[PDB]
């Protein structure tokens, strides 16, 4: 995330961090359940083979709470490609469940309707990672949030040098230096409605981070939750 | 109004089923017997910010 603040005790509990082999953070996840990891499919392709850690909030000192989980089954969208970026959605489901605590705990998934009429109408949504703090940069070693404004749907479209396809949305600033960066991929944007907070989008991409009259492009949910519900049966 | 006038009293999910409000909650909350609040049913429930 560039700019936005740090993630305090138990404010984001629903992060996920994809750590390759390195024991290294690349790409972010949303916590559903016990087994489950929400998470972006392209960044099944930035590491060969990865762990799940959950209950992180700085990556260099150890927090006690925090736990790591190995990956059994990767539930990959077959209609994804790097021409496109659409279908940018991917489910794991873990090898030992997670246990929910102080910094653990998953986001709520909303109902398809719901999520579009009274969620995705809200003003904002907050998105999180450990991603760069500067386009130009390395891995935070700090989770940050910060809250972004849902960016009008034509607007978006017209803001962007590549199709912005039904399966995408657009949240952030016009003019602001604040938004999400690599590394942040796969990670929770969530909205708040009545001090919950349900599951909206997955961090897809961007052109550059924070660029005046870009925005950040997120998978929208809501046009998944049959294929994420199936996903949990199997 | 319904749902549209302030998602018609439901703590979360709202629908309209013959022309009258009707409620529902995530997994892990239980639909109060107002029909509008939801109630988790164990600790940790989805949502929800750690802060105690
Ligand atoms: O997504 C990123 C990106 C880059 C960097 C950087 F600069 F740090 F290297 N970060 N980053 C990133 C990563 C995560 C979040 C944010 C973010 N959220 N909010 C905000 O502002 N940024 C930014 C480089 C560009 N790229 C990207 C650009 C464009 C597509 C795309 C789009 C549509 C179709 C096909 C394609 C794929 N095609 C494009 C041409 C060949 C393949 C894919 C990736
Ligand atoms: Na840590
Ligand atoms: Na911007």
């Amino acid at each position: 995330i560039v700019g936005g603040q740090e993630c305090k005790d138990g404010e984001c509990p629903w992060q996920a961090l994809l750590i390759n082999e390195e024991n290294e953070g690349f790409c972010g996840g949303t916590i559903l359940s016990e087994f489950y990891i929400l998470t972006a499919a392209h960044c099944l392709y930035q590491a060969k083979r990865f762990k799940v850690r959950v209950g992180d909030r700085n990556t260099e000192q150890e927090e006690g709470g925090e736990a790591v989980h190995e990956v059994e089954v990767v539930i990959k969208h077959n209609r994804f490609t790097k021409e496109t970026y659409d279908f940018d959605i991917a489910v794991l489901r873990l090898k030992t469940p997670i246990t929910f605590r102080m910094n653990v705990a998953p986001a709520c998934l909303p109902e398809r309707d719901w999520a579009e009429s009274t969620l995705m109408t809200q003003k904002t949504g907050i998105v999180s990672g450990f991603g760069r703090t500067h386009e130009k940069g390395r891995q935070s070693t700090r989770l940050k949030m910060l809250e972004v404004p849902y960016v009008d749907r034509n607007s978006c479209k017209l803001s962007s040098s590549f199709i912005i396809t039904q399966n995408m949305f657009c949240a952030g600033y016009d003019t602001k230096q604040e938004d999400a960066c690599q590394g942040d991929s796969g990670g929770p944007h969530v909205t708040r409605f009545k001090d919950t907070y349900f599951v909206t989008g997955i961090v897809s991409w961007g052109e550059g981070c924070a660029r005046k009259g870009k925005y950040g492009i997120y998978t929208k949910v809501t046009a998944f939750l049959k294929w994420i519900d199936r996903s949990m049966k199997t | 109004k319904l749902c549209s006038l302030d998602n018609g009293d439901c703590d979360q999910f709202c629908h309209e089923e013959q022309n009258s409000v009707v409620c529902s909650c995530a997994r892990g909350y239980t639909l109060a017997d107002n029909g509008k609040a939801c109630i988790p049913t164990g600790p940790y429930p989805c949502g929800k910010q750690t802060l105690e």
